[PDB]
């Protein structure tokens, strides 16, 4: 506060480090400082501190390109932190690091600004029990249920839809929990980026006309190292704002989680520091820290982070993975196997984890149930291999049985979601927490064993099971009634 | 790299060997289904052999 | 009616301007750098900015100044339909088409003439009477004159006479 | 130095010139053994920076021009039969054609140990041959 305003000189200027002399002294670490000669630049440029030379002078990370810039051009303090503008004006927007709206559509006219650094909550803040949250899909809230103040890892590229999932998700965590949502690009092409913004435009979760219910963060790959490491405080700080605040369960993707990681590994190398084991910075554990710790479930409201996962190399013991796979409450694995096997969700059940999987956390019923629709999983892709050896009808009735009983477990894992009700034409569901245990508590034990196959195919529910069973049997009934006629 | 690489080679090869002895166990399989119909319809032409 | 784009920004429709300076080109080359700068200021071609493009087509001396090798009227005219058809999402009227034929049959290419023949009777719903009997002329004249089709294809060939250079 | 005299030759005397070289590589290797003490930050593997310039400038000389033509054969020495090595590779783009040979044939008693999968030729093009 007292350093609002201070003046001091560009001393040294090598790629992306700029070093800046203060008469007065140099403000305090992760200060912002705007450069006031624009001269010939086409955009603003600002620093942020990062170290100490000395009493006077101090070393800063240009969040811009540094071209035409002169030693001893003037610097002016902004007062503190880089400020973001933090509020429901956010919602439906597009926001940088430095939380300047880059749609085009006009002032965004927030009330208040928050600092992107902000210390994690305290151990004091902490939620006194772990809780789920019900995502509405049937495959997430019963085989790896997410959990508030959890971070969940989404692994498998695109040509899956995990676009579509992440629409479904910010649809359906507000519409069911009243929740905001939160989508940082960090080092993510601009071009998806595009895509990603109309398909939202699309499907209605960002009415420009009316209530928008996501906002956007995007450091993309053409901004300096700079930026890219500070994109997702900036989101986070937008959902903290909410958490806090407004006391509600805010839901935060990262795309990717990687590139955050990455970023500050260049910002490291630039500085000049010794990178570490396979030339990752030696502060990559604090790095994550400092962010991941952000994420968690407080009193007031949760915070829920769906961070898209890369692993370098298809090493899963590479440090930046490994690293992030301590910080990660579950996993939902994304392959286009099941995609070409028509499954949407494309989820590999067996492939996936979650910690919550515990009687302490959930209902005893939902823990038993999930546990039964992974063995019986488990054993159908021994009997697939058993009757490809022999054959069919080389199994026992038991074994008979247990083949067609996870087929239906399999084609009812699948589930049309609304945001495709514009594309795909079907129209959505949401299934409850409560609706999908009962379904599949029935179904294992045998109760749904006359009704056919292709009734669980992309519904939603039992109750739909047996509307569509009914429609089947209804349009089978007609078919045959004609065919007699001729 | 070589040893680097020599690892790779290393791998490569087995790779191949997993598909070579793919193809065998799929050949086997289908002489193996072919050859068990003795199964059923064996233990009685051998009567009055005994 | 104050139509948007992509982004849902407001579009300018006032295209009148920009056929009027389409209609003095000479070269039809000349009228594509009409369509790019009213494009640049964000005024998006309608259906009649094409068809006074395919019109200046049809009526211009030739692509540019100076030949051009393989030059084709027929060509352009075509890829201007895929682009309003495909990526402008505009379907050409019975006067795009009109254009169309009016240059096969003009040019000699009376084939083609039979293939816009059956698009104007599947989409436009009529074709020109005069415009499909002058087509047949060509045909029936290229007939008279023994040029149904390049002379080196009726040449019978076998196994090693191919001559693939 | 010999490349000198055989520029002089190209040029001055118009007559098409043989040049060969024995090892190109040695040219690369005394230059990094010197860059440590010039006070220049070692690449990769540990060879100087500048490996890629410095060679280049040489290559570019060994050429034929209007004036007279060089046929120039060079023997490059790939360390520990290692080809993703800095030095061979980068020679790769500077050569009309590249003979690769592989000690796996030689120990065969397969002499010149020729691998033909590896090598190429800029001529092998119906064009230029029959």
């Amino acid at each position: 506060a007292d350093h609002k305003g201070r003046v001091g000189h560009v001393s040294q200027v090598i790629g992306a480090v700029v070093d800046v002399h203060f008469a007065d002294g140099v403000p305090p670490v992760l200060t912002a400082l705007d450069v006031v000669d624009k001269l010939g630049r086409d955009e603003p440029l600002t620093l942020e501190i990062v170290q100490h030379l000395d009493a006077h002078t101090g070393r800063c990370i240009a969040m811009q390109t540094t071209d035409l810039l002169k030693l001893k051009a003037k610097v002016v303090s902004t007062g503190g932190n880089i400020s973001v503008p933090v509020g429901r004006e956010t919602l439906g927007r597009i926001f940088n690091v430095l939380g300047d709206a880059i749609d085009q559509r006009g002032p965004v006219g927030e009330k208040l600004r928050m600092p992107i650094h902000a210390v994690a909550p305290k151990l004091a803040d902490q939620a006194a029990e772990d809780a789920v949250l019900t995502t509405g899909i049937k495959v997430i809230d019963l085989i790896l249920p997410y959990c508030k103040g959890g971070k969940i890892g989404l692994f498998g590229g695109a040509g899956v839809g995990k676009t579509v999932i992440i629409m479904e998700l910010i649809n359906n965590v507000a519409k069911g929990h009243g929740g905001f949502s939160v989508f940082a690009g960090v080092g993510e092409r601009t071009r998806e980026g595009t895509d990603l913004y109309l398909e939202m435009m699309q499907s209605k979760v960002i009415d420009l006309k009316g209530e928008s219910k996501c906002v956007l963060v995007y450091g993309q790959m053409n901004e300096p190292p700079g930026a890219r490491a500070r994109v997702a405080q900036s989101a986070l700080t937008m959902a903290e704002y909410f958490r806090d605040v407004e006391g509600q369960d805010v839901l935060l993707f990262i795309d990717n989680i990687f590139r955050f990681t990455q970023a500050n590994s260049e910002v490291s190398a630039l500085l000049g520091r010794i990178p570490a084991a396979v030339g990752y910075q030696p502060t990559l554990a604090e790095d994550l820290g400092q962010l991941q710790e952000r994420i968690t479930s407080t009193t007031k409201g949760s915070i829920t982070s769906v961070q898209a996962v890369y692993v370098p190399a298809d090493d899963i013991t590479d440090p930046a993975p490994a690293t992030t796979f301590s910080h990660l409450d579950a996993t939902t694995v994304l392959d286009r196997a099941v995609a070409e096997s028509g499954i949407y969700p494309a989820v590999n059940p067996l492939e996936c984890a979650s910690r919550i999987m515990d009687p302490d956390v959930i209902s005893v019923d939902h823990y038993n149930v999930a546990q039964d629709v992974v063995q019986m999983l488990t054993k159908y892709r021994e009997l697939q291999d058993i009757i490809a050896v022999l054959g069919i009808d080389e199994l026992s009735e038991e074994d008979k049985l247990i083949v067609d009983r996870a087929r239906k477990l399999v084609k009812f894992l699948s589930q049309p979601f609304q945001v495709a009700e514009v594309f795909t034409g079907m129209t959505g569901h949401y299934v409850q927490l409560d609706d999908t245990i009962d379904s599949f508590s029935g179904l294992l034990m045998g109760t749904y064993d006359q009704v056919p196959e292709m009734a669980f195919y992309m519904v939603g529910g039992i109750n739909s099971v047996l509307e569509k069973a009914k429609k089947m049997a209804e349009e089978a009934a007609e078919l045959e009634k004609m065919r007699r006629a001729r | 790299s070589g040893k680097l690489r020599l690892y790779k080679e290393k791998l490569e090869g087995y790779n191949r060997f997993y598909s070579i002895v793919k193809t065998i166990k799929m050949v086997t399989l289908a002489k193996y289904r072919a050859a068990q119909g003795r199964i059923r319809t064996r233990d009685f032409s051998l009567r009055y052999t005994e | 009616a104050k139509k948007y784009d992509l982004f849902g920004y407001e579009v300018d429709t006032n295209t009148a301007p920009w056929i009027e300076k389409i209609k003095k080109c000479k070269y039809y080359d000349e009228a594509g750098e009409v369509l790019v700068n009213m494009n640049v200021s964000n005024c998006p071609p309608d259906i009649a900015t094409y068809n006074a493009t395919l019109q200046c087509i049809y009526q211009s001396p030739s692509k540019q100044s100076t030949p051009v090798d393989n030059e084709s009227k027929f060509c352009a005219m075509m890829d201007l339909l895929e682009e309003m058809q495909h990526r402008n999402r505009l379907k050409p009227n019975e006067e795009s088409w009109t254009w169309v034929m009016k240059e096969c049959v003009k040019s000699g290419q009376f084939r083609l003439g039979y293939c816009i023949q059956q698009v104007m009777e599947t989409e436009c719903k009529g074709c020109p009477a005069d415009l499909v009997k002058a087509n047949e002329a060509n045909a029936q004249k290229a007939k008279t004159e023994g040029k149904e089709h390049p002379g080196h294809l009726s040449q019978q060939a076998g196994l090693f006479d191919v001559k693939v250079e």
